[PDB]
């Protein structure tokens, strides 16, 4: 007894901050950097259908006028 | 084969197979009818959700736990619980696995018995084998020595251990938990306008409870200083907005474990019944029961109660004594932790209450010296 | 005549809220990328964290 | 009330054969404003809002700011003296009555039905004044399908076509058992 | 009659427009409201951090 201790512990006390710190990096990397520049992409998708649909509006708004 | 390590608990059903690190299926015991008409047909609505699927649809049911202080006062839910548990939360039959349920000290002789015939008769399991909650809480920690507080929600016992010989006439068994104080915490919360009454708007105080509540090292400090600045309102959002700003709440509902006084109760707190409980043990085994002092159950996980405790014990004993307090990281579930080590020894396979001893000497045998 | 009154009308109507509709769109999708880029920023707050972290 | 405030431009409806009419202009013509006090300004300096409408015999009316008027009362019943608050804030009341626990999917399954919520431009006040008067956090989303007048009879159809309903129907011999009080018994 | 099949058609055609675009704009107010709760809940494991951090 009290010789198990250290088999379930000090194997944890390594291997577990290891691997959540692995975790938290790829997490961070997969996640941020892929968000943030897909949001610009949408960002510009989305200001180019303010564009049409201010041109069609504008055309639309031209042609009934009577 | 392997063995199933149920441990019943009050207000949390932990289990799991023998031999892994954490429970497989952790999950409220709760079991909670409907209470309105019900109109739309067809819907396919049961008579009772139990386990955590009554936790999702708890706005319309009315949750009502099957045990209440350690002892089971509804047995019909209480072998609903176990069949859940069995069949849908690990999916094993119980026909073909020993089974080691959990009891706390000092508990009702009947209650062990019903539950030992519930087990054979009903479920039909091969051998179950009924053990102290605290004596498991002392193998997790792999030590043979110690004085183990286990403050569960049920009940709060104190069972002092030394070199394996455990001393039966210093337990201290003492009925104040942590569903005493979630009530107390939902009567002090009326102080600021909350009210909350239904028992569905128990689970969101205990959720409180959980989330903010923590031990004050001196309570007159924190009393004085909750009084003037501001630094403590820690606010919470409940389950639909109306955010709710907890003052000095926080920190005066876990000090009733120290004051039972505040719910009434005329016993001394966890502080004091240790170091009864030390003090009625014999002279020459003090001094390892106080380096020793072993915390577990839920309960005792409030942000900052080993320090409290630790001041407490030190003001009462000796000055010469060491006094130390081990709180492991994994509290809530030392038990089981403890369940899983008892049940993969070798030395224990042939301590299990076999089905043809039962057949021979009735649910009797429990008492018997199958323990 | 009171067919094509009736759907000219209900046309104008449904002209005016969908351009509404696209203004709405517009402001939810730039918010929300707003709120998405402030939450990686903080996600590199603490990835900096984490790489002090490397100290373990 | 349609056909009480219609008589400030000259126009009278009497009979009980004219209240189809004003029925009919009712469905036509009337909408309801996403914010009131604003469209009673617009309507008192311009003139964009005043569309006409031929009677049954001729005779043209002209109707201008009785258009958001008329239905403005479902949010103001004090309009035609009744004390009650309107339907936005009946439904507010309807939710927070029910248990703490349900309140947020009320809130995002928010039904409309009835002939007389096709009202142009209902689903979007509504939803702003129930907004205006639930927690910020919660969201708040009000279902207005297309067919919304027929709602009820395509729901009965469909309880009707059930198998599990199957059972429930009140039995002839069930009523000459217990007399017409068999309704308010378990075949509700 | 051909005034009336154009304006049914152009009705027809912004109909479904409306109905898309609120389809829409549901699945982008999921989404954000459960990145706005993902914020909220990172902020306050930050905090409880913090606490953590003031208790040791
Ligand atoms: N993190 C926590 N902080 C404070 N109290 C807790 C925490 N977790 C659980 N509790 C309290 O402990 C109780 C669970 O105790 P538990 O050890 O599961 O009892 P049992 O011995 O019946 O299993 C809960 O009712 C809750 O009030
Ligand atoms: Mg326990």
């Amino acid at each position: 007894d009290f010789d198990d201790i250290h088999r379930k512990r000090m194997e944890k006390d390594l291997n577990e901050l290891q691997a959540l710190i692995e975790a938290h990096f790829e997490n961070r990397k997969k996640e941020e950097e892929e968000l943030v520049s897909l949001k610009d992409r949408i960002e510009r998708r989305r200001a180019e259908r303010a564009e049409q649909q201010r041109i069609r509006n504008e055309r639309e708004k031209e042609r009934q006028n009577r | 084969t392997t063995a199933l390590v149920c441990d019943n608990g009050s207000g949390l059903v932990k289990a799991g197979f023998a031999g892994d690190d954490a429970p497989r299926a952790v999950f409220p015991s709760i079991v909670g009818r409907p209470r309105h008409q019900g109109v739309m047909v067809g819907m396919g609505q049961k008579d009772s959700y139990v386990g955590d699927e009554a936790q999702s649809k708890r706005g319309i049911l009315t949750l009502k736990y099957p045990i209440e202080h350690g002892i089971i006062t509804n047995w019909d839910d209480m072998e609903k619980i176990w069949h859940h548990t069995f069949y849908n939360e690990l999916r094993v039959a119980p026909e073909e696995h020993p089974t080691l349920l959990t009891e706390a000290p000092l508990n009702p002789k009947a209650n062990r018995e019903k539950m030992t015939q519930i087990m054979f008769e009903t479920f039909n399991v091969p051998a179950m084998y009924v053990a102290i909650q605290a004596v498991l809480s002392l193998y997790a920690s792999g030590r043979t020595t110690g004085i183990v507080l286990d403050s569960g929600d049920g009940v709060t016992h104190n069972v002092p251990i030394y070199e394996g010989y455990a001393l039966p006439h210093a337990i201290m068994r003492l009925d104040l938990a942590g569903r005493d104080l979630t009530d107390y915490l939902m009567k002090i919360l009326t102080e600021r306008g909350y009210s909350f009454v239904t028992t569905a708007e128990r689970e969101i105080v205990r959720d409180i409870k959980e989330k903010l509540c923590y031990v004050a090292l001196d309570f007159e400090n924190e009393m004085a200083t909750a009084a003037s600045s501001s630094s403590l309102e820690k606010s919470y959002e409940l389950p639909d907005g109306q955010v709710i700003t907890i003052g000095n709440e926080r920190f005066r509902c876990p000090e009733t474990l120290f004051q039972p006084s505040f719910i009434g109760m005329e016993s001394a707190g966890i502080h004091e019944t240790t170091y009864n409980s030390i003090m009625k043990c014999d002279i020459d085994i003090r001094k390892d029961l106080y380096a020793n002092n072993v915390l577990s159950g839920g309960t005792t996980m409030y942000p900052g109660i080993a320090d409290r405790m630790q001041k407490e014990i030190t003001a009462l004993a000796p000055s010469t004594m060491k006094i130390k307090i081990i709180a492991p990281p994994e509290r809530k579930y030392s038990v089981w932790i403890g369940g899983s080590i008892l049940a993969s020894l070798s030395t224990f396979q042939q301590m299990w209450i076999s089905k043809q001893e039962y057949d021979e000497a009735g649910p009797s045998i429990v008492h018997r010296k199958c323990f | 005549s009171d067919k094509l009154k009736e759907a000219e009308t209900r046309a104008e109507f449904a002209e005016r809220s969908v351009t509404k509709l696209e203004k709405s769109i517009d402001d939810l999708e730039d918010e929300l990328y707003a709120q998405k880029l402030k939450y990686k920023a903080i996600s590199e707050e603490l990835d900096h964290a984490l790489n002090d972290m490397t100290s373990i």
